[PDB]
């Protein structure tokens, strides 16, 4: 529940507040959008690299409860993010996200940023994506994150259905297949770019995002 | 006799070990909680009963005349079978023994450092072992055709032909698998004698010999390992001595013997489960109520 | 097949090993009961150790041993005697020295030792109060709870009746071996010690197919 | 004595509780086994089972 | 004195009320049912118990399961997948129950410790903390069952009951009219009363407001050890060490079917029933577990899949599954 790392041409996350050695940590990526950047899950059993970055290194240490490429390419000048996710029955992956710092596969397009709107009126926000999100299991991988200018990303919509803590029950999600959307009923002012997110693959890309213009 | 009985010996080793194996591994394997002691019992088991899946193979060779009617990978893997398995009994039957002679004789360690994690890590030491061991047998074996083309089945070392060098390496490397014997029964049997030796002195000398099961069934082991592996550790260590004076000038009673001490040497492995595993009492109620 | 699912068998995984490493570990503590009537002095063996269940730990020669003294729930017994299955011994303690009547210890005994869910388990006897008991055996007869057979007045005597009888409360001799003992004592955790040892040994014994 | 007395009241308060014949609860409890039936899965399964 | 002749004339009342209700019995009114032969079957073993399991409960959602072993071990599982998602280490081995609070936050636990700890599931933190410790007791616990995130109600053999209230951490009612050792518990579905059998061979039902005991049923020989609702709220089934099982209806306060067989001499320890209330299964100590149709007393199916003691049972409230944990250090789920 606290999150806070440091960090920064050419050449080349001190978790605290909770139980760090029983959760998986991922990295996320310009003040254009954000982009997935590697994996890793208890015990450092299953690391996934990013496709546009692999083989370029995350890595944990629980005692120490906190590490993270190599070459400065020129994708890879952004703002790289720190996030917790536990995977269990019932659970709320990507349930918190870090500050962050600042240095084929399934893709969802979106196309529907700046969309402007009024407090009180109900806002709607779409996602397309390129094939179905949905496990045999029964879920539906979609974690609709809200980001507040200038602050870190916070969850809304975890499983595109499930409401996560802290979010008040105003904000709703919904939509099945590929195509996706995100309700709110009562907007407020502490409601102002949208970003979806899929599951089922490894590389973990977002889509664009809607700015809510107020 | 001398040409019959040998193999009905290996029959009866045979299917006795392919069912009782099956057995353990069944009851022990699959319907009992997993402590070190099944581990032992299954891996032993495990050894036994792929050396007898593999030993109908060796009575149909003996039967047609020392022949290998088989195909060569057919022989090749199951004399590679034979190797590992054989070794992996003789070794797990001294590694129990072992197991047990720790657990009398110093139960405070054999509780506060014997669990189920080091079992498992320090069972597969016999195995590495064998295939140590029997390395030199896919190495150094391959079907040889006979000029009247029996196409028997032995060792031989073209691939290693200058008549001079290649008969003395010949020689020296089938006098160098002394092995068979100096870690095939001296270890084993040295172990088996010294530790369940050990355990009957302490349980004696610390009293609680209650019945006459004890006294019974520690010396039915060590009997049971030496009254059928010894006669295979003479013959062949006399062979593996005598090597010049059988393979030059046809000492046949060695070689007229080895089929029958074989038969004894096999029927350990279907008496096994029958010594070590049927014995315990808790092992015949979980049989009991499995089947 | 598995998209976040195969991070949950993950940590499935994970926690089952956490279990078979404690497990490890607790099958490495000798459990041991501890009764009584409740004047004798299972306090004071407690006591002399190198509300509900009360719970005991203690280490001899790199053994850890568990004791589970439950004498302080006055509820039915035969509801909470059969969790204590796997304990390897049952250390009772009996009063020596007829203040009511020592006779419900004796009852206590046979209900200790020939319950079924102890035909197996040893039983750690202990006479306690050695030392009162031979201050006053002279005083009083040992007729008084004992009437069938006094015998000598001396402590030497008199307290062998009463060890012979609770042995012969054995309703069991081929399993159960009763390491009767009497208890300032200083060798008494040594005593426990070796009969837990030859106890361990035993049960080794027995599963490796000697027994 | 005191225990009396309060074993005694213990027994009054249920002196005087309704109670029905037991064909009436009988009925209740055969009404609520048949009309609530159709969908208990263990009595008949679970076509495509959460368990299978 | 004139008191013991007096309860003993209260008792003749009693006894004397119960006969008149009683119009007939199970066997003449529901001859005219048929019988269910279920047989369910292992669909998922859930192995990682290596001590004895006496307690189990279901999740709400018919999805996890949390299971109170002597490894100090409660497991909270996942039915379906078999993926462990919790083992929170008891702090006292020595556990005879735990139950799965109806919202999944909470879990309960507790045992020869007499303290029921209530342990805290969802947090912000991944792992899974003791919230409470209700603890003035002065006996074993034996079942506990929460009505509500904030009260849940504990027996113990300290021949009393108790509605608590977690918040506080202080008993706010007792329920002590029993004089024996009370082994079981259950709640009706209104959480407006409860169900307790104790080793008095009596069962008695309670009223949780008023904090009074209501009604007390004497139908059995020995201890009991277990008690479970009729789903519909207003009957409940029991089973003894004396081998049998008794339903009984709270408002006819009679006994009204028994299930027993002559062959099986040994004891119960579990008693739960379907979600329609047809299936009384329960759990006896001849290491396998016992399945009937309590409407028509009739034997219809058996759990055998342990090498020891059925303690514990449950049934899903979609109903359809059932767990059995037993002796064997296995729960088994079957449907
Ligand atoms: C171009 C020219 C090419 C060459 C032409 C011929 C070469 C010139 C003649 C050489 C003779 C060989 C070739 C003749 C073909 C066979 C004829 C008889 C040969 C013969 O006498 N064979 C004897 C000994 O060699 C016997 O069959 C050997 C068996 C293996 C040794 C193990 C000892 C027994 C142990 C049994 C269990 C072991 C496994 C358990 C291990 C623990």
């Amino acid at each position: 529940v606290q999150l806070v790392e440091s960090g920064g041409p050419g050449g080349s996350c001190s978790a605290s507040g909770f139980a760090f050695s029983s959760f998986g940590m991922h990295w996320v990526r310009p003040e254009k959008g954000l982009e997935w950047v590697a994996y890793i899950s208890s015990g450092s059993g299953t690391i996934y690299y990013a496709d546009t970055v692999k083989g370029r290194t995350i890595s944990r240490d629980d005692p120490k409860n906190t590490f993270l490429m190599t070459s400065l390419r020129s994708e890879d000048t952004a703002m790289y993010y720190c996030v917790r996710s536990i995977y269990y029955y019932g659970s709320s992956p990507f349930d918190f996200w870090g500050q962050g710092t600042t240095l084929a596969d399934i893709v969802m397009t979106q196309a529907t940023s700046s969309v402007p709107v009024t407090p009180g009126e109900s806002v709607s926000i779409s996602c397309r994506s390129s094939k179905s999100l949905l496990h045999s299991n029964g879920n539906t991988y979609l974690y609709w994150f809200l980001q507040r200018p200038g602050q870190s990303p916070q969850l809304l919509i975890y499983r595109m259905s499930n409401l996560a803590s802290g979010v008040p029950d105003r904000f709703s999600g919904s939509g099945s297949g590929t195509a996706f959307t995100l309700t709110i009923s009562r907007l407020e002012a502490e409601d102002v770019v949208y970003y979806c997110m899929q599951h089922l693959e490894y590389p973990l890309t977002f889509g664009a995002g809607t700015k809510l213009e107020l | 006799v001398l040409r019959i009985l040998p193999l009905v010996v290996l029959g009866v080793t045979f299917v006795l070990g392919v069912l009782g194996n099956g057995l353990v591994i069944w009851v022990a394997g699959f319907r009992m909680t997993r402590t070190v002691t099944t581990i032992c019992y299954l891996n032993l088991a495990l050894a036994d009963f792929s050396f007898t899946a593999t030993l109908p193979f060796l009575i149909v060779s003996m039967a047609m005349g020392e022949k290998w009617p088989f195909g060569w990978f057919l022989c090749k893997l199951i004399h590679i079978v034979v190797d590992i398995n054989l070794f992996g009994s003789v070794f797990l039957i001294g590694f129990i023994a072992l197991d047990r002679c720790i657990c009398v004789l110093h139960p405070v360690w054999a509780q506060n450092h014997r669990t189920v994690s080091l079992a498992m890590k320090v069972i597969v030491g016999p195995w590495i072992l064998a295939l140590v061991l029997t390395l030199p047998v896919f190495l150094f074996l391959t079907t040889v055709t006979i000029p009247n083309g029996d196409t028997y089945c032995t060792f031989n070392f073209a691939s290693w032909g200058t008549p001079e060098e290649r008969l003395k390496v010949a020689i020296t490397m089938l006098t160098a698998r002394i092995i068979r014997f100096v870690i095939g029964f001296s270890l084993p049997m040295s172990i088996v004698a010294i530790c369940y030796g050990l355990i009957a002195a302490k349980i004696h000398k610390k009293g609680m010999i209650k019945s006459s099961r004890p006294l019974r069934v520690l010396t039915a082991v060590v009997a049971s390992f030496f009254i059928c592996w010894f006669p295979f550790q003479l013959v062949a260590l006399l062979g593996t001595v005598w090597l010049k004076e059988m393979l030059f000038y046809g000492y046949k009673i060695i070689d007229i013997l080895v089929n029958p001490t074989s038969s004894l040497a096999f029927f350990n492995s279907c008496l096994n489960p029958m010594l070590y595993v049927f014995v315990g009492q808790d092992f015949r109620e979980r049989l009991i109520h499995s089947l | 097949l598995s998209a976040e699912d195969k991070a949950a068998v993950e940590r499935s995984k994970m926690i089952d090993r956490n279990l078979r490493e404690d497990g490890e570990k607790a099958a490495r503590e000798v459990k041991l009961l501890l009764l009584g009537a409740g004047e004798s002095g299972k306090s004071t063996i407690v006591k002399q150790m190198k509300t509900g269940i009360v719970e005991t730990h203690f280490t001899f020669k790199d053994l850890h041993f568990k004791m589970f003294d439950v004498g302080g729930q006055r509820s039915e017994r035969k509801k909470w005697i059969h969790c204590f299955e796997g304990v390897t011994a049952i250390i009772f303690c009996v009063a020596l020295s007829y203040d009511l009547v020592m006779h419900e210890s004796m009852k206590l005994f046979d209900s200790i030792c020939n319950n079924k869910w102890f035909t197996d388990t040893s039983i750690i006897l202990f006479l306690n109060k050695k030392d009162l008991f031979e201050e006053k055996i002279k005083k009083s007869p040992l007729t008084i709870c004992y009437p069938e057979y006094a015998g000598s007045n001396t402590y030497e005597e008199a307290a062998a009746y009463i060890q012979c009888q609770f042995e012969d409360l054995n309703k069991r001799k081929d399993t159960k071996e009763i390491y009767t003992h009497f208890t300032t004592d200083t060798k008494n955790v040594q005593f426990v010690f070796d009969a837990v040892t030859d106890v361990i040994i035993k049960n080794n014994l027995k599963d490796c197919g000697l027994f | 004595i005191a225990q009396a007395r309060k074993l005694v009241e213990q027994l009054k308060m249920e002196a005087n509780i309704d109670r029905i014949k037991v064909s009436k609860a009988a009925a209740d409890l055969m009404a609520y086994c048949e009309a609530h039936a159709k969908e208990d899965p263990l009595l008949t399964p679970a076509s495509e089972n959460p368990f299978r | 004195d004139q008191l013991r002749q007096e309860a003993e004339q209260l008792k003749n009342q009693i006894r004397d009320a119960r006969k008149a209700c009683a119009d007939a019995t199970l066997s003449q009114i529901t001859n005219n049912i048929d019988p269910v032969r279920i047989q369910m079957r292992t669909r998922r073993t859930l192995r990682g118990h290596l001590a004895k399991i006496y307690a189990m409960h279901w999740g709400t959602d018919s999805r996890l399961l949390v299971s109170a072993s002597q490894d100090g071990k409660l497991i909270i599982w996942d039915s379906y997948t078999t993926n462990k998602v919790h083992a929170i280490p008891l702090r006292s081995s020595w556990v005879m129950t735990c139950a799965y609070a109806p919202s999944g936050n909470y879990v309960a636990c507790g045992g020869l410790d007499n303290i029921c700890s209530i342990y805290n599931l969802k947090t912000r933190e991944g792992n899974v903390r003791v919230s409470r410790e209700l603890a003035g007791h002065t006996g074993y616990l034996s079942c506990c069952r929460f009505l509500d995130d904030n009260q849940i109600v504990t027996s113990s053999g300290d021949t009393t009951c108790a509605l608590w209230d977690i918040e506080t951490g202080q008993q706010t009612t007792t329920f002590t009219g029993h004089t024996g050792d009370v082994m079981s518990l259950s709640l009706a579905p209104d959480t407006r009363l409860f169900v307790s059998g104790a080793c008095d061979a009596s069962a008695k039902l309670w009223d949780v407001r008023e904090g009074m005991c209501r009604q007390t049923f004497t139908g059995h020989e020995s201890d009991i050890n277990a008690i479970c609702f009729f789903p519909n709220g207003n009957a409940f089934a029991t089973g003894s060490d004396d081998a049998t099982c008794r339903l009984f209806d709270l408002r006819a306060d009679q006994e009204l079917m028994t299930y027993s067989h002559d062959n099986i001499i040994c004891g119960i320890t579990s008693v739960s029933f379907s979600k329609s209330g047809r299936l009384l299964l329960a759990g006896y100590d001849d290491f396998n577990c016992n399945v009937w149709d309590a409407l028509k007393a009739d034997r219809a199916g058996v759990l055998a899949g342990h090498d020891n003691r059925v303690s514990c049972l449950g049934v899903t409230d979609d109903g359809m599954a059932v767990a059995t944990g037993s002796w064997d250090s296995f729960l088994k789920i079957w449907n």
